[PDB]
């Protein structure tokens, strides 16, 4: 039982490399870069434009994450 | 990668542990790819009562292409043609890899409580609809006994 | 004994408003907002530049607390 | 405004929990605002054997300003004048309210062991220290006896 927040809003499973976008929400690099690749260069879910070099590394959750797989 | 399998499970896990309410939907064979979804006519609707079966193929590139829904039952809709195309801009140039098949179910139902003629698909319908809105009602609820009971 | 990841760079006590900055550090809106009108115009811990209009809300973080102030 | 306070006290009970090398810390009677510290000789410096005391003072403004450190124990470095006084970047320019006093502690301690000449508080050591650095040694020797033994 994994909890969505640790997932990707596109992969839908549990986030390798979690990084938000300006418009506050995070996706698994690999994913969301795939979608900015293939489909727009905009926010999967808020539309706003977006693009590669606009993705922060989500590093505090990147750490939740190990946290998570540790006790599992 | 085959992302789009792991994808296609998750989701039909969620869908069919919380499903979108009047419908209901499965991989046919073990064919994660090839889904069948079935809806309930909602209940104001002249479709009140009728039962509609879509058939949902999951392109090799999901989620980042859009899934083909069509109805296999026949429907008087001014925004479903008679081959059972479904006119929805989330499933055309509105598709985005956050949504789910359970999102563009829950639309196609929203979208029989409430036509939308302003964006046709079958004109004479989408017309019927607009003036005549009692005649449509009248053809519709035929269809649904004729076509979906 | 509350998780670090989960505390501000700054304050040190659990996060309340979890926003990051481009440098992939999150502090709480409040602490942040404060360090870059009173201490300066960089990011706290990597010390690049930094303003205000920079922070995006780290949502995600937003609910991981949430979460956890939950069986507690 | 008195967020300061409650900094403070996370810093003193992880501080206490875990004492950075050398070192230890705690409050100098109440407010939180004051604090006594001791450091030992930097083996591995000529302050070796030394016990040296210090006091640190939050401003109100902590951590947007600063921790005011200073020695009470005479000692003989270029980066500490007579009054105790220390050339610490992280307490000057280079200061951060993600930096703590625990850190500061560690930093003076390093400092001990590797004094900084060219940003001095006391020219006449520095000028010791790079020239002649056996007689820099000696007299922090001497001193180190004299005034923290
Ligand atoms: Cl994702
Ligand atoms: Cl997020
Ligand atoms: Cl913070």
């Amino acid at each position: 039982e994994i909890p969505d927040y640790l997932c990707g809003k596109i992969s839908f499973e549990l986030m390798a490399e979690p990084c938000i976008t300006p418009s506050g929400i995070t996706y698994d690099r690999k994913d969301i870069e795939e979608h900015l690749q293939r489909v727009g260069h905009f926010d999967p879910v808020t539309r706003s434009p977006l693009t590669q070099d606009q993705l922060i590394p989500n590093l505090a959750m990147k750490e939740v994450i190990d946290a998570f797989i540790q006790e599992n | 990668g085959s992302m789009a399998l792991k994808r296609i499970q998750k989701e039909l896990q969620d869908l069919q542990r919380d499903p979108p309410a009047q419908c209901s939907a499965g991989p046919v064979g073990d064919d994660l790819f090839h889904w069948q979804a079935t809806i309930m006519g909602p209940s104001d609707s002249p479709y009140q009562g009728g039962v509609f079966f879509l058939t949902i193929h999951f392109p090799t590139d999901y989620p980042f292409k859009p899934p083909k829904v069509a109805f296999t039952t026949k429907i008087y809709h001014p925004n479903i043609n008679s081959n059972g195309s479904i006119c929805l801009d989330i499933l055309r140039s509105q598709w985005s890899p956050a949504l789910t098949v359970s999102k563009v179910l829950l639309s196609i139902c929203s979208l029989l409580c409430d036509p939308n003629p302003d964006d046709p698909l079958v004109p004479d319908i989408a017309h019927i609809y607009k003036s005549d809105k009692e005649k449509y009602n009248r053809l519709a609820r035929e269809w649904t006994q004729k076509y979906a009971m």
